[PDB]
């Protein structure tokens, strides 16, 4: 119903329907607030493969980009006390094994 | 918060140019306004540069740490090129925005009916352009640290938001 | 809004405004109720391009099925006054 | 709330001095402020750390011995 | 030359690309003519009841009174056990049902024998 | 118990010695004023229960829907003083006469100490529904309405009559405390597989169980507007209530018989839900929505958790009210239009705008809309289904999306767009219906702010 | 506040700092929260007072309502339906008194994490533990009884429990 | 709109509908309006070359591969007014459109309020009852026989006769009544 | 970047993987390995409850500018030189982490030259 | 005038009674209102006790 | 209190094409043996105050020379207050 013309002088402007006509058996599918079949500029299968092209890349890229990730000519972190065992979970009572940080 | 501020205030300038024009919303009938209405196109400018991340703008407070902390991070490749490619774009269609919209010759039909001498509209526009130059700095400069910062960085690394800009 | 309440004087002024800057039409020559094709000698192409000055000087455009019998400034000055309700 | 302005139809539409003074005024303000805070905080743009060469260290420093002890 | 346009369900043939319209025959002229008559023919109906000024209720239209008909109440008096109508039933009503079953079924045995072998870690678990 | 009862049997004399002008003005009153007394009963203690006498108890899962029966009745009456203008004023009474007796029977079925009573008020209900549907209806299919509604209860709730007395015969008593009292396991039998299903597909058939649901909206679109709000508001609920109370002996062949009810609730609301979509007519759009709802409520009693029962007990009323509201609205457009089906009026905001209000606030209600208790019981119920399994997020949320797509549909193809040109007859809506509407939406948002007075026995 | 019990509802001493300024400006926050203080809680000190004398004038009192112990489900007979009565009320006050237990343990690990910043990781570990232990208990006596629940089928998960508890120490003492 | 459609369009004006979407959609791609004037001119110029051809055959080939070439470079997003039926304002106002028999169910309190309008608008129902009755036989004499072949109506041909089915086109409610 | 080519063009052994850095003891280039300094306690630094992110060597910079935020609070910038102190040692963390990064790639280095070169010798 | 009247009926007026009424009952219960603690530096006194935190330890300051 | 001021049009003889764009396109167009008929209707966009254009870095540099001023008598003024 949205690909009706909108300059002929419909009995019921928004529904674009003339009183009496027969009316399609999914009238309510077609409301000019749902589905609709209006050409476009471009071909169907085209956007479809294009639309589905786009992701398909975009996807891998982003995999590629995880197997292969970027980061700086550093080396990790260091926290003073055990790598701030106290204050990162707790357990005062087991004495972990520890771990000292190398200065250069 | 940074974009809260000119965001709205670029919307506050579209609906102007909106109103102003007999409610016209498409660029190709908007000409020269740089001069027919100055006020718009100052805020306009104003808020497209903080958008960009001038330098000491609103945006720059906010995208430039953005930029920075992805570029030193261990983090995808491609997720920082999509970024940088986006800073870029947002300086493209910014420029488009303003060129479509305040330089040419006018396109608009000829009964003008152009006016800004409204108090409503321009208090309720420089509040917000009074937001959008000094409060990325003054709540930049109130919060406490939260995180740690990048002290030391490539040269090339440091400039490459202005650049891609 | 802030729109000024167009009269009948004003969009018979600008219909032969826009038809006195048609360079093909003679200023002198053409009168409110002088005919386009047989007064003035018009093709009908020129005809659809005063249709569209016309829409582009008032701001809202004309159905095609109106537009192609619009053939006088008088009754394209009383089509604009119907579509716009225009009182006197 | 403002004051009365009639259409001009083809011609540039009048202007109140109000208006381009303070649009001038906003303008001249953000320059204004972006070159005070270049002036005063310029390590904001291009850093205050200087970006240390790796390839420039000396081997003393990064415990390495002649390929030969170890 | 240009590239084709290819129609499909979602996305129609434009009007002006039609070669119908361009194969024009004496019988297709008085075809959309009789076509314009029944249709000036119902809008005149249309009018006359719309225009009265005793009129003071709803104009029943029976085009809308046979959709809605069609639509609820025709449709099991014209239904007819087919092949296709059998199998389409039973896949659209029974398929699912299983499926979701199966799947259900499936989680739950799972998660009972991690429970049964105590290695699921319910700690904070109180409300159910 | 007898405080309630009394004024609802004196109610019939009252209104059969009334004046010919004062049968709705009485009715309406004492309605009102018995459905306070009725307010004294939500008071309910964490401990077993009210037990007034041998033959009649309350409970915290009884008490709100007594109060929500108790309040239909003059809600009923003023829907139902509209189109009975023209009645003869013995008609009028007998009407009166049927929805009163309803009243009463289903007083006497929420209380109910002892199952067979509970069956024979449970049936007993059946008859005045079925008198007011084939009688006063307007179509002609009321008969086959009427049918259809009568032979599905008989059916299904046939059987329960024989497993009850097998139950007594076997255990030796019927009453629901000794029956908790002296519960025991039922042994995975052919035998007791049957009776757990002759227990359980009388109250399943009246909830409606999708696929047992054919005659709900039959039933629904036929009857008069006082039959709908009493169908979708308490008639409904009868089979949750009686699920409820006898799922205590059917422990632990539960956990095994009701995984085909389950997958079929499961499925049904997505089916019903999308069914609402594609739909003409308002009556059945709504009666598809409450089979939804219901299905759920199904899904919640199944699980068997305290937060299934709690939220089960919390929809249940929400959707009474919310339904019987949607029916009444649909009622005022059908008044005045006399077509029932959704594409005729159209824009109906612009001439109504207060009933538009009403609208929208009756669609988000239905679209379960926090803080409402629609929300509270559908939140409770997917959190325990989720327990239950993880994989029934997915079902639910679809459900959630679907519920909200077509009661925002309802709303936006009858209240927004471009009027109907030719409709003229639509006139301003009265005091009644305004008034209706107020006393259907102001229960709601005042219970969401007690929400523990009808979250049930397991709070 | 008197109206709850500290040692219920333990609080660290709350100790805080002083106000140090380092310059000569003045802060705005003082004179906001004295023109607050002249403003809101004066006004409010006169009203509160007025009505504590008020209620003050009209005293009365209420009382906490003590319940006898009672035999317990493990020593009703099997058909006895007095004391299984008996016994299922006083299971269900003890169910309301649990969960109302570990409500209190609940509250304490929010004020908790609340009350200790950024270092609730640690300076938390207490109320953990004690949730952690309360949590499990609670999930041993009530968890799966399902919405008909009662003090027999309590009593069946015990034994149940028991029964395994004693057939994994025998099977442990006789490897 | 106003006017009544025909049975089909004939190849004139066809031609005339291509050549004004042609000019609109070229004026969406060319912004400018110096640019938009030369290819206009273009435009026209490739357009008009194939006025004096005669046949028929040719012609409907023609119109034909201009309507393929229009649909390969259509500029998939073109210009429309505000108030176009896509514009961003085609159905804005139309929430405030309210019939004027909506007035006669208004109350008497309300009614006392603008006397002199309803004086008016009982003026307007007699002039309305009278001209219906005459107009119903006005159309039943002038209709030809089997009913109508177009919907077109007629003027009025007497003195006091008003144009049959006027009611509904004189009293529409306004463009944008508030 | 140039190491991120080097080593996803170049050789991978050649240089090192980031997660499981240092690959080599720390006394493997010199016995001195003197040890790292923290000036905050515990307790101080738990009562300050910066971040746990923040716990790091630099911390009594980081204390000494909180310090000041809240003792000069309306001059929002009166104690530019605290934190001017509190980035000069994250500057100074920064590049003790490069020189790790680069000490263990040289490392690495020195590492395959030397069984390349007992490759060479077992061949001969 | 007209902001004088506001300033009381719109401000005034409801900040009494949150406060009458956050002052006297929500506090009237435990850990309804809870307040993040207040962070210690070195150097800094407590009012309630009376003791100063030891200062840190004196760290090698340059540049 | 609306605009009934009785604006009027001003006269068409005004609207010429020489100094504008439009003339070299007629110029482009007499080359191929072509006018353009609707060349004065849109004269009126090059004439007024629409005769003289802005440029992107003048309408981004638009009030450069006053802030420049102003920031360098204030960077005087610290200076000279400073150096104390
Ligand atoms: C509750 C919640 C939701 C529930 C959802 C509700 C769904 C429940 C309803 C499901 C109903 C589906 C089954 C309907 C019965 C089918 C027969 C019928 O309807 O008669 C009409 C009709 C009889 O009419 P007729 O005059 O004999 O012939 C008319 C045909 O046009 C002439 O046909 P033809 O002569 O070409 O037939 C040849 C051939 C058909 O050849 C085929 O291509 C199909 C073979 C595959 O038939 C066969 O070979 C049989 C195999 O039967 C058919 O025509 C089709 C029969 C084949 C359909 C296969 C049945 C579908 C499988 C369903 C079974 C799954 C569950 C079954 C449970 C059983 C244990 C409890
Ligand atoms: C948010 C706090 C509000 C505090 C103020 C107190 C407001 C009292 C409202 C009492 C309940 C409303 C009764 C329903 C029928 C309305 C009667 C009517 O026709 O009005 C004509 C009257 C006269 O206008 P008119 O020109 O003559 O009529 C022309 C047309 O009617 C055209 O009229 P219209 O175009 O103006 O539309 C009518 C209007 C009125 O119609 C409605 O739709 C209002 C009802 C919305 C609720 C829908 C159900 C969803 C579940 C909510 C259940 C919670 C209830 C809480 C307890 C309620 C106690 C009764 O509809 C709306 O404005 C759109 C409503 C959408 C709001 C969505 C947000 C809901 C959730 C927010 C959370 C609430 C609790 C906060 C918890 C956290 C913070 C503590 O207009 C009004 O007075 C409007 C009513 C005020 C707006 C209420 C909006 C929020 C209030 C909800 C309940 C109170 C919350 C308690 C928290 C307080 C803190
Ligand atoms: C139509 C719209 C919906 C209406 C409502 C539908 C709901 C009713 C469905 C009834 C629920 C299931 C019934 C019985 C479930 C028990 C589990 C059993 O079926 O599974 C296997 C049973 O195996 C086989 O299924 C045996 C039964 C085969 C015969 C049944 C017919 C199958 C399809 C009939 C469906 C018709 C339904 C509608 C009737 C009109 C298990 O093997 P087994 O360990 O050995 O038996 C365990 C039980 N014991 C311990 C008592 C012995
Ligand atoms: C799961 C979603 C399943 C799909 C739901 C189908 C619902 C059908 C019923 C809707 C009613 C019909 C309807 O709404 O009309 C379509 C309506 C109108 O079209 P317009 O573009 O607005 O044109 C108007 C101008 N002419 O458009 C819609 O709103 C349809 C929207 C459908 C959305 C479906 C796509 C959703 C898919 C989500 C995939 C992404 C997953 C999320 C990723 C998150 C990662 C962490
Ligand atoms: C909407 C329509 C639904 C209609 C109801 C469908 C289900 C009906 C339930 C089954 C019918 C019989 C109910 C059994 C009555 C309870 C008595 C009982 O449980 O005792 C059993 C009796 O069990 C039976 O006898 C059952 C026999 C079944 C005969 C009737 C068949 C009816 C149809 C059965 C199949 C359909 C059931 C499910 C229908 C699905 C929904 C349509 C044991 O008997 P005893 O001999 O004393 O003890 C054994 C040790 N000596
Ligand atoms: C940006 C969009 C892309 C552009 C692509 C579009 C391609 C279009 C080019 C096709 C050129 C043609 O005309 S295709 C040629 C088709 N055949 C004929 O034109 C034969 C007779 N012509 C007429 O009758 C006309 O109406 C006429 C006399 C002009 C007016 O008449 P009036 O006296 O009644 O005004």
């Amino acid at each position: 119903q949205q690909e009706r013309d909108p300059w002929y002088d419909w009995d019921h402007p928004d529904l674009r329907l003339n009183w009496g006509e027969p009316i399609h058996w999914d009238l309510d599918m077609y409301i000019r607030n749902r589905v609709d079949t209006s050409p476009t500029p471009v071909s169907w299968n085209t956007m479809c493969k294009h639309l589905f092209g786009f992701v398909a890349f975009m996807l891998f890229m982003f995999w590629v980009g995880e197997i292969y990730p970027s980061y700086q000519p550093v080396g990790p972190k260091q926290y003073p006390y055990n790598d701030l065992y106290l204050e990162r979970g707790g357990d005062p009572t087991k004495e972990p094994e520890p771990v000292v940080h190398y200065e250069i | 918060c940074m974009h809260a501020f000119f965001k709205a205030m670029l919307f506050m300038c579209s609906g102007s140019i909106i109103h102003s024009l007999n409610d016209e919303q498409d660029i190709r009938k908007m000409g020269g306004l740089y001069k027919a209405m100055p006020f718009t196109t100052t805020a306009l400018i104003i808020g497209s540069l903080a958008l960009t991340g001038m330098p000491y703008l609103t945006g720059f407070y906010s995208k430039d740490l953005i930029i920075e902390a992805v570029n030193m991070s261990y983090t995808n490749a491609w997720a920082l090129l999509m970024t940088l490619i986006a800073t870029s774009l947002t300086a493209a269609y910014s420029t488009r925005i303003i060129f479509f919209a305040f330089l040419g010759k006018p396109r608009f039909p000829p009964l003008v009916l152009i006016n800004e001498n409204n108090p409503l509209l321009i208090n309720s526009i420089k509040r917000l352009l009074i937001g959008s130059i000094f409060a990325g700095f003054i709540i930049s400069n109130n919060i406490p640290p939260m995180t740690v910062p990048n002290t030391t960085m490539p040269l090339y690394m440091k400039m490459t938001a202005l650049i891609v800009t | 809004s802030d729109a000024p309440p167009l009269t009948l004087e004003a969009i018979k002024d600008r219909v032969l405004y826009v038809l006195k800057l048609y360079d093909k039409i003679d200023p002198e020559k053409l009168s409110v109720n002088s005919h386009f094709m047989k007064d003035l000698g018009l093709d009908s192409l020129d005809q659809v391009e005063i249709i569209m000055a016309m829409e582009d000087e008032f701001g809202f455009e004309i159905p095609d099925i109106d537009a192609e019998k619009l053939m006088c400034p008088q009754e394209i000055v009383d089509y604009i006054a119907d579509k716009k309700d225009v009182y006197e | 709330g403002g004051v009365h302005i009639e259409p001009r139809y083809r011609q540039f539409p009048q202007l109140t001095r109000s208006q381009l003074i303070q649009a001038e005024f906003f303008s001249a303000t953000m320059w204004f402020w972006i070159l005070w805070r270049f002036w005063h905080d310029s390590d904001a743009v291009l850093g205050h750390f200087p970006y240390p060469d790796p390839s420039q260290w000396t081997d003393e420093e990064l415990g390495i011995l002649p390929d030969d002890e170890d | 030359s240009f590239p084709k346009y290819k129609p499909s369900r979602l996305a129609t043939l434009p009007a002006t690309l039609d070669p119908a319209e361009y194969d024009i025959s004496p019988e297709t002229r008085k075809a959309q003519a009789e076509r314009l008559a029944i249709r000036s023919r119902l809008k005149r109906e249309y009018l006359l009841q719309y225009n009265d000024p005793n009129r003071l209720g709803v104009i029943e239209d029976p085009a809308l009174i046979r959709w809605t008909y069609a639509r609820s109440a025709n449709i099991y008096p014209n239904f007819r056990p087919t092949p296709k109508t059998s199998l389409l039933g039973a896949l659209f009503g029974i398929g699912p049902l299983f499926f979701w079953y199966y799947v259900f079924k499936t989680d739950r045995d799972k998660k009972e024998k991690l429970i049964q072998e105590g290695k699921l870690d319910q700690t904070f678990n109180i409300s159910y | 118990m007898l405080k309630i009862i009394i004024p609802t049997t004196m109610l019939l004399p009252m209104t059969w010695m009334s004046k010919h002008n004062m049968i709705w003005i009485n009715a309406t009153v004492h309605s009102l004023l018995i459905s306070l007394i009725s307010l004294s009963l939500l008071n309910q203690l964490g401990e077993n229960s009210l037990n007034f006498s041998l033959t009649f108890f309350s409970d915290s899962l009884s008490a709100p829907l007594l109060v929500l029966t108790t309040w239909l009745l003059p809600l009923m009456l003023m829907a139902s003083q509209s189109h009975l203008s023209k009645e003869t004023t013995t008609r009028k009474k007998l009407y009166i006469t049927m929805l009163i007796l309803l009243q009463l029977f289903l007083i006497m079925t929420f209380t109910a100490t002892e199952l067979i009573l509970f069956y024979i008020l449970f049936e007993a209900t059946l008859v005045p529904t079925l008198i007011i549907i084939t009688r006063w209806g307007n179509q002609t299919e009321r008969l086959n309405a009427g049918l259809y509604f009568l032979f599905y209860t008989l059916a299904g709730s046939l059987p329960l009559l024989v497993a009850l007395v097998y139950i007594q015969n076997t255990t030796g008593s019927l009453n629901f405390l000794i029956i908790h009292y002296w519960s025991h396991p039922l042994s995975n039998s052919w035998s007791n597989i049957f009776m757990w299903l002759a227990c359980i597909m009388a109250f399943m058939v009246k909830m409606p169980l999708y696929g047992l649901h054919l005659w709900l909206p039959k039933a629904h679109v036929e009857a008069p507007i006082a039959g709908s709000m009493v169908l979708a508001a308490v008639l409904l609920k009868l089979g949750g209530y009686g699920m409820m109370r006898i799922t205590t002996i059917l422990n632990p062949l539960t956990n095994y018989m009701a995984y085909p009810f389950l997958m079929l609730s499961m499925w049904g609301m997505i089916m019903t839900s999308s069914i609402c979509l594609r739909q003409t007519d308002l009556k059945s759009l709504i009666a598809y929505s409450s089979v939804s709802h219901m299905a759920l409520v199904i899904v919640a009693i199944m699980i068997q958790t305290p937060w299934s029962f709690m939220g089960a007990t919390a929809l249940m009323i929400a959707h009474g009210l919310t339904s019987s509201m949607l029916f009444c609205l649909a009622n005022t457009n059908y008044e005045r239009v006399h077509s029932r089906t959704m594409i005729l009026a159209r824009g109906l905001q612009t001439l109504l705008p207060l009933m538009a209000t009403w609208w929208l606030v009756a669609s988000l209600t239905n679209l379960a809309l926090p803080p409402s208790i629609n929300l509270i019981g559908e939140l409770f119920i997917i959190t325990a289904s989720f327990s239950w399994s993880n994989i029934t997020i997915i079902l639910m949320g679809m459900n959630m999306m679907i519920t909200a797509l077509y009661s925002l549909y309802m709303l936006i193809t009858t209240q927004r767009g471009k009027y109907t040109h030719h409709i003229n007859n639509i006139k301003p809506s009265f005091t009644r219906e305004n008034a209706l509407m107020a006393l259907h939406i102001l229960p709601l948002l005042l219970l969401t702010l007690n929400p523990k007075m009808i979250l049930g026995p397991l709070y | 506040p008197d109206s709850w019990d500290k040692d219920v509802y333990p609080e660290p001493p709350r100790r805080t700092p002083a106000p140090a300024p380092q310059t000569s400006l003045p802060n705005p926050v003082t004179y906001l929260t004295k023109i607050f203080d002249l403003l809101v809680d004066r006004p409010v000190t006169l009203a509160r007072e007025f009505i504590e004398q008020q209620h003050a004038k009209n005293r009365y009192y209420y009382y906490h309502r003590e319940f006898r112990r009672v035999p317990d489900i493990t020593e009703c007979e099997e058909k006895d339906i007095l004391c299984m009565f008996e016994a299922e009320m006083q299971w269900r006050r003890d169910y309301k008194v649990d969960q109302e237990i570990v409500n209190i343990i609940q509250e304490r690990l929010k004020a908790c994490q609340q009350r200790e910043g950024e270092s609730y990781r640690q300076n938390c570990a207490k109320e953990l533990e004690q949730f952690t232990q309360v949590s499990k208990a609670f999930q041993d006596r009530y968890s799966d009884l399902g919405a008909h629940y009662s003090a027999r089928k309590c009593l069946a998960k015990q034994k149940q429990r028991m029964l395994a508890e004693r057939k994994a120490a025998k099977e442990a003492a006789a490897a | 709109a106003f006017s009544a459609p025909a049975a089909y369009l004939t190849h004139q004006q066809k031609v005339l509908r291509l050549y004004k979407r042609a000019l609109r959609h070229l004026e969406s791609w060319c912004v400018h309006r110096d640019k938009y004037r030369y290819f206009a001119c273009l435009m026209r110029a490739r357009f008009d070359e194939h006025k004096n051809e005669k046949d028929m055959v040719k012609a409907t080939q023609l119109l034909r591969q201009a309507e393929e070439e229009f649909w390969y470079g259509q500029h998939p997003q073109p210009y429309i007014f505000p108030e176009s039926p896509g514009g961003t304002s085609y159905e804005r106002y139309e929430c405030y459109k309210v019939p004027e028999w909506c007035l006669d169910d208004w109350h008497p309190s309300e009614k006392a309020m603008y006397p002199d309008y309803f004086a008016k608008r009982e003026q307007w129902k007699r002039l309305r009852r009278e001209s219906w009755e005459r107009e119903v036989k006005q159309l039943q004499e002038e209709t030809p026989p089997g009913g109508p072949r177009t919907e077109a109506l007629p003027p009025a041909r007497k003195e006091g006769d008003l144009p049959p089915l006027w009611w509904h086109i004189v009293t529409r409610p306004r463009e944008r009544p508030m | 970047g140039a190491h991120l080519a080097r080593r996803y063009l170049g050789d991978a052994s050649k240089e090192p993987d980031p997660l499981r850095m240092p690959t080599f003891p720390p006394d493997y280039g010199f016995p001195e390995r003197k040890e790292r300094e923290m000036v905050a306690t515990q307790q101080e630094m738990n009562d300050a409850q910066l971040m746990l992110q923040q716990r790091d060597y630099c911390a009594h910079y980081l204390i000494q500018l909180l310090k000041c935020k809240r003792d000069s609070f309306p001059n929002f910038l009166a104690c530019k030189h605290e934190q001017h102190d509190w980035d000069y040692c994250e500057h100074l963390d920064y590049v003790k982490r490069m020189k790790e990064f680069e000490r263990e790639r040289r490392l690495l280095q020195r590492k395959k030259r030397r069984e390349q070169r007992e490759a060479e010798m077992a061949r001969g | 005038y007209r902001h004088s009247i506001f300033a009381v009926t719109h401000v005034l007026i409801p900040v009494w009674i949150i406060h009458y009424y956050l002052k006297y009952h929500v506090t009237a219960k435990p850990y309804t209102v809870v307040e993040r603690k207040p962070r210690i530096f070195p150097g800094d006194t407590i009012l309630e006790t009376g003791e100063v935190i030891p200062l840190m330890k004196e760290f090698p300051d340059q540049h | 209190e609306h605009g009934h001021s009785k604006m009027e049009l001003p006269d068409y003889k005004q609207w010429k094409i020489e100094g504008t764009p439009l003339e070299t396109v007629q110029e482009k167009l007499a080359a191929r043996g072509l006018r353009d008929p609707w060349g004065r209707n849109e004269a009126w966009r090059y004439s007024g105050g629409f005769a003289n254009n802005v440029s992107f870095v003048g309408a981004l540099l638009k009030g450069f020379k006053w802030g420049f001023a102003a920031f360098v008598v204030a960077v005087g003024a610290e200076y000279y207050l400073e150096s104390q």
